């Protein structure tokens, strides 16, 4: 479908580039388990 | 740190204890080489 130099008639294949991605990190809430009571003694002091 | 945990090791091995008194009459205790007291300092008379 050229011309008589050899250029073509048609429009180029166009092609839209594709969008920049959005970068995404992962992202995590820290998880712990509480810590339990030690042992009890009765200690030599009163209470006050 | 090290003193919290001395203070603790304390309050775990302080508690009551028993007290006695006791009475030595030291006559009786010179009396078991039967060079007791009250001729054993009265012979001394010496500056040696």
């Amino acid at each position: 479908n050229l011309s008589i130099d050899g250029q073509p008639l048609s429009l180029p294949v166009f092609a839209a580039p594709a969008d920049p991605a959005a970068l995404l990190s992962a992202a995590a809430a820290a998880s712990g388990g509480s810590k339990p009571l030690p042992s009890a003694d009765i200690p030599a002091m009163r209470f006050p | 740190l090290n003193l919290a945990e001395m203070e603790q090791a304390w309050l775990k091995r302080d508690s009551r204890s028993l007290e006695v008194t006791r009475t030595v009459s030291l006559a009786a205790v010179y009396r078991t080489d039967n060079v007791t007291l009250a001729e054993g300092i009265a012979d001394l008379l010496k500056g040696n």
